[PDB]
């Protein structure tokens, strides 16, 4: 009986943790983008500024 | 032959081409920044005893001599895609 | 026998007669209305033009203005009577006492000394922070600089250094206010007075209102005085307030003289800007100069050619980061990129290595598992890299301490923390013979004492 | 009699040569006879010698340096007022449609001066739409700009023809349409949509098609813009549509690029600010009438950080957002309860009753998507009898939100439905505080008011 | 000798560089930049040497060359521009050198129009 009860506790064990990890990796993809779209950014303002600062 | 921070040296060859208003290149830099680089480093060689008896006139005979090149480069954050590390 | 031919913002172009031209840096004068301006040469043009940076305020200027060519460089006070007082860029006093009885005057623009002049030394002058000597010890006579960005302490952290290292340095000073908060170098000169130090510090003063000539020139006034102070055979402390602001001067003006932007749009000649003024703020055999630098970082972009550069010329560089100051954690110095030059076995002997590698080492460990706790948490670690993580946090949070000049705004009572007892807590720390205390306990206290005593107030 | 001659062409550039005294102004049009066909030519720089700088409103192939070039002493002109109603024109006021010449009783220039502060309306009016989802949780200040982050597929265009039919019908108001940057076939179709709906004698149309230059592109907007505020100083309150800002900013930029200026930021121009300031502010609620703005919004990449999504953002009143989820639902308009918000949501403005039942109906949502998670992972044995009735009540709001337009018969064959505010604001109070707990959750769905939604529960 | 006639090998050491050299070249020949500093004719350039690379009704060209991929970046335009004109394709990878595998050649990106 105490076998069962440790296994179905178990069970419960990992769906809390795999819930709290799902959230965390929602919650680092909101940061990461906001890195990628930063650099985006600032590598076309540094070509464009190149591209028309090389021209004559 | 230890050169010590040839970026520094692009650097510098960079300083010289835009205030002599040349087209400038790629972060700025001069498009003749590799033959700098590349006619400075390719004088690192090992040479055969035919060119050693050849340029001494005949006075070192059966020896090959030696230039080994040891470069330093700075990188920034270690983005190894910077045009002069490249 | 000059007049002005173009104006274009804080640069004025001027014409001379063909045999009467102005040398480079040579100073040149006008009539604003009013006013007197100072024009400081920076480059012959062709056919007797000659193009300058304003040193004062460019509105109001017409075309031909008569312009008088004053045949010598910017020149300033120099020596012990320029101590204990406030001056402007063309070294005039700017606080309201009378003139300056000097005997001498230097020209700012001067060649470095020569490398058969220079002088070395070990000596391991302590600074009373705490993280400041363990992971980066600062020698007398060497050039140490605080990277930092916007509001971050890296002001602060030097009034905390001229208060500690005054305590054992009884020589005169010289303090550079580049660009920056003109409350900032009130604030100071008031506190100055209050407490007597004043007699032994002067200042020059440029601060971030002036027009680009001023802040530019500015720093340079500032190292020649630096420069009598050594050269009379003293020792001198030189404090510059922010040198970002000297290239960002030059950054404004470059593209108005005429000259094609490199990188992000700084000007082609940023590194020997940077390196003619750096090489002449050293030590010799006659005399040593101790400099602390503030370095402003653009953005929080430590790879910004400007910071880039700046970090090649310093012997201690204290990198100040704006993750640890959101934490609460004071001072916010990051001690996987603050270095020394003097960290070595020879220099502070075996157990100041071993314990700053250690702590290193660990803080190094304690990032690499970040990724794993952020996305699974720390159940999942393995029961010593648990430990690991216990350690490093605790280690973060002894590396914070109350300053003296911080009580304005903790309330705390401030701390001095010597060598023989930081070295000793970080060694006990990483052995764990002081594991059982909890985290909290380790924030700002002094030393290990006071982190039990603390444990025992919960 | 013709005085300029052209000296370049490059392009959609050409450049003209005028007498020294004559130097035609900015924003002057001018015209040319490009083969048998005559340009309009748009002035944007005055350089030295008497040149000036213009952009072809159209080809400029054929061109010849040395034609003749002949000054209109002023801007581009185009007919407004009740004769533009129903009808389909260019950039140029020209008619696009096979109807034939316009009445054109007034012509007036697209280059207008904005509303001046004296001018303003001192109140802060709201817009009855009719919708109950946009009354309620998304309300139009009236003079405000909507956007409609929506992509094609999901009925934009309904909901558009919706609002036209609901100014129209239930106040005194017209509409003008400004297609920018409109594929062909859309537009060919959207007229076809509008016609056999009858909705197309209450709306001008203006289309500015992908395949015409970039400088028709740009002033297709500030066309359809001059015709909304000739219908405002009627006394009118007007609804505009604007088919895509972006487009209207992305042809301001190939604009400046061609021209030649610097640029800024990410690419765009360095007007860019300044030319959205121009467009936007001109829609405004004035002391004699107003115009409502209702724009489509794309951002660039998903990236609302881009200058341009971040400069519209500056003037939005409203935001509705349309979802291709709850379109699967059968719930329709497909508009997000949870995502659509307006910056009238406050007791200051709209009243505290109105305030506090949208915050209640939102909380209930987003507590039910909660709860929707935990149903799906643990089934519904796990809720209390407090989360069954926050589950009960919330699908009898989310039904609640759905609506039969008179644009809509043509598929449901219900009547259409204009709902009061007071009517909506009625129903979600009493569904929120468990009246009506009584009759099921398929009463209230595409019925109408909440007494219709009794009345059609007493036999279903 | 193609035209006399023959079957030959051509090896050419790396493609890169004669691009670079153009690149070089173009800055002082007074041609307006391009995209990642290249020179506007790249693509013109590429394809004027390639096409001349080809087996005739005469004769056979059989062609091996190396192509230099700047920080395996294999997107800028050089390597973009000169995977159009080659019949097979093999892509060495940084990666699976690093962990010791020789030869290097990703399965997942390299191919042949034999195949
Ligand atoms: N030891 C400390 N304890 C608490 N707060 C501190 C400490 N050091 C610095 N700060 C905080 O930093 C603020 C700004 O300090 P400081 O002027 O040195 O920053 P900075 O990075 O040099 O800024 P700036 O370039 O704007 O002058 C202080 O007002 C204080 O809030
Ligand atoms: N109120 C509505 N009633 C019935 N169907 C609708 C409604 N709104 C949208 N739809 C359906 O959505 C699909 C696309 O509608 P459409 O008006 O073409 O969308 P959009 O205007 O976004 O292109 C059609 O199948 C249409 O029947
Ligand atoms: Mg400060």
């Amino acid at each position: 009986q105490g076998v069962v009860e440790n296994l179905a506790s178990e069970q419960a064990a990992r769906m809390v943790a795999m819930k709290a990890a799902t959230d965390n990796g929602g919650s680092l993809i909101k940061e990461l983008q906001l890195v990628y779209n930063k650099a985006r950014q600032a590598s076309i303002t540094q070509e464009l500024t190149e591209i028309v600062s090389g021209a004559a | 032959i230890i050169y010590d921070d040839l970026s520094k040296q692009a650097v510098a060859y960079r300083q010289i081409s835009l205030l002599l208003r040349r087209p400038p290149g790629r972060e700025a830099f001069p498009g003749d920044v590799f033959y700098l680089h590349s006619r400075l480093l390719e004088r690192a060689a090992r040479v055969n005893a035919e060119y050693v008896e050849a340029f001494t006139k005949g006075e070192v005979k059966g020896k090959t001599g030696s230039l080994t090149a040891l470069p330093i480069i700075e990188t920034q954050a270690g983005d190894v895609s910077a045009f002069v590390p490249t | 026998t000059g007049k002005i031919v173009q104006v274009i913002g804080a640069v004025v172009d001027v014409e001379f007669p063909q045999d009467a031209v102005p040398r480079v840096y040579d100073a040149l004068e006008v009539q604003n209305g009013n006013e007197r301006l100072v024009l400081e040469v920076q480059q012959q043009l062709g056919g007797g033009i000659v193009r300058t940076i304003a040193m004062g305020s460019s509105d109001g200027l017409r075309r031909g203005l008569d312009v008088k060519d004053l045949e010598h460089p910017i020149e300033v006070p120099v020596g012990k009577a320029t101590l204990g007082r406030i001056m402007n860029v063309l070294g005039e006093p700017v606080d309201m006492k009378g003139e300056i009885g000097e005997e001498e005057r230097w020209a700012i623009h001067r060649a470095a000394p020569s490398y058969e002049e220079l002088s070395n030394s070990q000596e391991l002058l302590e600074t009373g922070i705490k993280v400041i000597d363990l992971m980066a010890p600062f020698a007398k006579g060497g050039k140490v600089g605080l990277f930092g960005g916007a509001g971050v302490g890296k002001t602060v952290n030097m009034m905390e250094l001229i208060r500690n290292i005054a305590i054992e340095h009884s020589g005169y000073s010289v303090f550079a206010g580049v660009g920056e908060r003109t409350r900032e170098g009130n604030d100071f000169y008031h506190e100055m007075t209050d407490s007597n130090v004043i007699d032994k510090v002067s200042l020059v003063y440029g601060q971030m209102n002036e027009p680009p000539g001023n802040r530019l020139r500015v720093a340079l006034t500032g190292l020649t005085m630096a420069e009598k102070f050594r050269d009379e055979g003293r020792d001198v402390l030189l404090f510059v307030d922010n040198i970002y602001r000297y290239t960002l001067a030059g950054t404004e003006v470059s593209a108005l003289l005429g000259r094609m932007p490199s990188a992000v749009g700084y000007q082609p000649t940023l590194a020997e800007e940077m390196g003619v003024l750096q090489e002449r703020i050293t030590s010799t055999k006659t005399g040593s100069i101790t400099s602390v630098q503030a370095v402003y970082v653009p953005a929080d972009d430590l790879t910004d050619p400007s910071p880039a550069t700046t970090f090649a010329h310093l012997d201690a560089t204290v990198v100040l980061s704006r993750q640890i100051a959101s934490l609460g954690i004071y001072p916010a110095v990051d001690p996987l990129d603050s270095t020394s030059r003097q960290l070595d076995p020879l220099v502070v002997g075996q157990e100041h290595y071993d314990t700053a590698r250690g702590v290193q080492s660990i803080l190094q460990r304690y990032q690499e598992l970040k990724d794993i706790i952020a996305i699974l948490g720390m159940d999942e670690l393995s029961e010593e890299d648990k430990l690991v993580v216990a350690r490093a946090r605790k280690i973060q949070r002894f590396l914070s301490q109350p300053f003296f000049v911080a009580e304005v705004f903790t309330g705390s009572p401030g701390k001095y923390v010597s060598l023989k007892d930081t070295i000793r807590g970080f060694k006990g720390i990483m052995e764990g013979e002081y594991d059982h205390l909890p985290e909290q306990a380790f924030y700002m206290v002094g030393s290990i004492e006071e982190a039990v005593e603390k444990a025992k107030k919960l």
